[PDB]
Parts: structure tokens; C-alpha cells; sequence
């Protein structure tokens, strides 16, 4: 129902090893559709999803111009932040930026995003009002004054409320057979004895899209959050995702445990038990 | 300042000895982004391993998927060797088909 | 489609 578009920029300095690398990737929901890498033999925006290929040469040339410009801009920004923090020219540092729009299940703009980080720490973020900034420290405050002076917020707001939503809806239509298709998880429970009086119940969810999913174990109807081992949702490599949740239970008490699965693709939440 | 990579080694489809599949090593939650990842077959580095484009999660930590075609068997041992600035020495994670 | 930097806006 709900959909989002997001661009992720990573700019990485590397003194003694050339100018900072700039990488940009674009996603609709959990589907990447473009990439750009300033380190590539011949740097250009490239397609990473079938439905984007139909876009014309104007589209690709415009994207590449933007990312090439960004490559240079982010190199200057890296120099700037090094200075803001009085850091050595010997160190490697990273600026990250993520921005994009969220749509509701009806297609309307839910909210916009634009956040930056430096060395993995929040640095500056456009507020939900799309009009004001939140700066993490006195360094980010300098960036803030700069951006206020250039009326950056006003331009992001125009983008996020306009072009971002328009293009997202276009992509959603062009890729509707996949982007607007929720694949439910294939689920089962496996049993792995660990000792004479304990065994592991592992609840599996496989082949689902999008990545958002809830896997929980209950014992006698009570959530076992603190005793459940929950691995991070991982990509299968075919656009689908995998996840499992495990609990160590007393042997013979297996039937007191139930696994519960919530996923957008499910006509109704699932309850599973180990089936000997 | 820095975050060590989480590592998962697994297959794309359920593992059946003798059938072609894809071996995955998913590194995530790490920072900075520079990372060395190799897929091993019986201790030896596999050639022509591919990987996804660098991206990151809401907490700014990076993630990458490294993958290659492979055909599982009873004896053959597969693993993932990861090196990161946070690691004193490279970390080897063996593929467990139940994980 | 990505956002164009305004003229051309460094941190």
C-alpha cells in the first residue's frame, strides 16, 4: 500500500589515495533501481532494475550530470567538515546523505526526508516541516547558516513535494508488476536438539517482499522477546528476503510455543508450531 | 567511532546436495565502509564473486551482499572471510545450512 | 529522479 523513494549518497575521503569517492544509489521501497560510482572506469548512472531501462537518454545524461556535480560538491563538503572539526588532513572521513519521499496507501505525500551524517553520526537533518533544520552541533550550525542563506530548505521542499512524488508514482506504474506486488513469506519451523532437556525451535520466513516483517515466538501465549534470537533480515539475491527467529525450549514443551508472522503479503497473520 | 560487521553465510534457495544454488555472505551494520569479503571453498578463495552496490541503513551503518553460484555437497566446506578495520584479524564464518 | 543541487551547495 505505502511506498517510498530514497537516494543514498556516500562520499569517502582517502588521503594519499586520490580524491574522495562518491557513490549514489536509488531505491523504490526495497528495490534498487540506479547506481553511480565515481570510481568506475567510465562514471555514469546505470540501471539496476528492469523497469527503469525504458527511460530515455535525456534521463540518464541528466542523472549523470547531477552525480558528477555532486562528486565535486561532496569533495568540497568533505574539506569543509574536516575544517569544522579541526581534523587532521591525514584521516579518512565519510559524509552520508539520504533523502526522498513517503507516499500513503492512497498515493498522497505522507512526508519528506533529507538527513546527513558525518563519520556515521547524525550531522544535519531537514525537519518534517520541510522548512527548518536540526543541526547536531556547532559545526553543523555552520552548514545550517550556509543552507539558510542559499534557501536550500525551500528547494528541497519543492523537490520532495513535486518531482520526488511524480517520479515515484511513475516508477510505481512502470514497475507495477513487481513494485506493487507483495510476496508473502514461506514459513516453517525447524527443530534442533541441543541437549537431553533442551532444543532449539527456529521459525523461518523465506522468499518475502518487501523486507518489512514481524517474527515473534510466544510461550503459552506470551511474547518471548528477551529469549528469542532474531537474526537481521537478509537479501536472497533475487529481490526477496529471509529471516528467522529462534528460542531454546525445554524438551517435551515444544507444543507450548507458537511462531507468529506478520507481513504485508499475508491475507492474514500466521501462527505456526513445530510439526514433528 | 567504528562499528564491526555482522556476518551471515547462507544460500539463496534451500540447500540440496548436487543442485546448483547461490552462496551468499551478507555483511551489515559496519562503519566505515571499507571492507574485505571473500567466499571460500575448502579454505580456498573463490574467483568471480560479485557484490551489491554500497548502501546503508537508517542508523547509517553500511551493508553489502557478496554472492556466487555454487553446488553444495556432503563434504565440501564453504565459508566467508571478512576483514574490517575493527577486526584484529580476518573473521571466518562457515556456512551452516541450518542458519 | 534525483534532486538537483541548488547553485551548487556545499556543506
Amino acid at each position: 500500500g505505502s511506498h517510498s523513494m530514497r537516494y543514498f549518497y556516500t562520499a569517502m575521503s582517502r588521503p594519499g589515495r586520490g580524491e574522495p569517492r562518491f557513490i549514489a544509489v536509488g531505491y523504490v521501497d526495497d528495490t534498487q533501481f540506479v547506481r553511480f560510482d565515481s570510481d568506475a572506469a567510465s562514471p555514469r548512472t546505470e540501471p539496476r532494475a528492469p523497469w527503469i531501462e525504458q527511460e530515455g537518454p535525456e534521463y540518464w545524461d541528466r542523472n549523470t550530470q547531477i552525480f558528477k556535480t555532486n562528486t565535486q560538491t561532496y569533495r568540497e563538503s568533505l574539506r569543509n567538515l574536516r575544517g569544522y572539526y579541526n581534523q587532521s588532513e591525514a584521516g579518512s572521513h565519510i559524509i552520508q546523505r539520504m533523502y526522498g519521499c513517503d507516499l500513503g496507501p492512497d498515493g498522497r505525500l505522507l512526508r519528506g526526508h533529507d538527513q546527513s551524517a558525518y563519520d556515521g553520526k547524525d550531522y544535519i537533518a531537514l525537519n518534517e516541516d520541510l522548512s527548518s533544520w536540526t543541526a547536531a552541533d556547532t559545526a553543523a550550525q555552520i552548514t545550517q547558516r550556509k543552507w539558510e542563506a542559499a534557501r536550500v530548505a525551500e528547494q528541497l521542499r519543492a523537490y520532495l513535494e513535486g518531482l520526488c512524488v511524480e517520479w515515484l508514482r511513475r516508477y510505481l506504474e512502470n514497475g507495477k508488476e513487481t513494485l506493487q506486488r507483495a510476496d508473502p513469506p514461506k514459513t516453517h519451523v525447524t527443530h534442533h536438539p541441543v541437549s537431553d532437556h533442551e532444543a532449539t525451535l527456529r521459525c523461518w520466513a523465506l522468499g518475502f517482499y518487501p523486507a518489512e516483517i514481524t517474527l515473534t515466538w510466544q510461550r503459552d501465549g506470551e511474547d518471548q522477546t528477551q529469549d528469542t534470537e532474531l537474526v537481521e533480515t537478509r537479501p536472497a539475491g533475487d529481490r526477496t528476503f529471509q529471516k528467522w527467529a529462534a528460542v531454546v525450549v525445554p524438551s517435551g514443551e515444544e507444543q507450548r510455543y507458537t511462531c507468529h508472522v506478520q507481513h504485508e503479503g499475508l491475507p492474514k497473520p500466521l501462527t505456526l508450531r513445530w510439526e514433528p | 567511532i567504528q562499528r564491526t560487521p555482522k556476518i551471515q553465510v547462507y544460500s539463496r534457495h534451500p540447500a540440496e546436495n548436487g543442485k546448483s544454488n547461490f552462496l551468499n555472505c551478507y555483511v551489515s551494520g559496519f562503519h566505515p565502509s571499507d571492507i574485505e569479503v571473500d567466499l571460500l571453498k575448502n579454505g580456498e578463495r573463490i574467483e568471480k564473486v560479485e557484490h551489491s552496490d554500497l548502501s546503508f541503513s537508517k542508523d547509517w551503518s553500511f551493508y553489502l551482499l557478496y554472492y556466487t553460484e555454487f553446488t553444495p555437497t556432503e563434504k565440501d566446506e564453504y565459508a566467508c572471510r571478512v576483514n574490517h578495520v575493527t577486526l584484529s584479524q580476518p573473521k571466518i564464518v562457515k556456512w551452516d545450512r541450518d542458519m | 529522479r534525483p534532486q538537483v543541487p541548488l547553485r551548487p551547495m556545499t556543506y
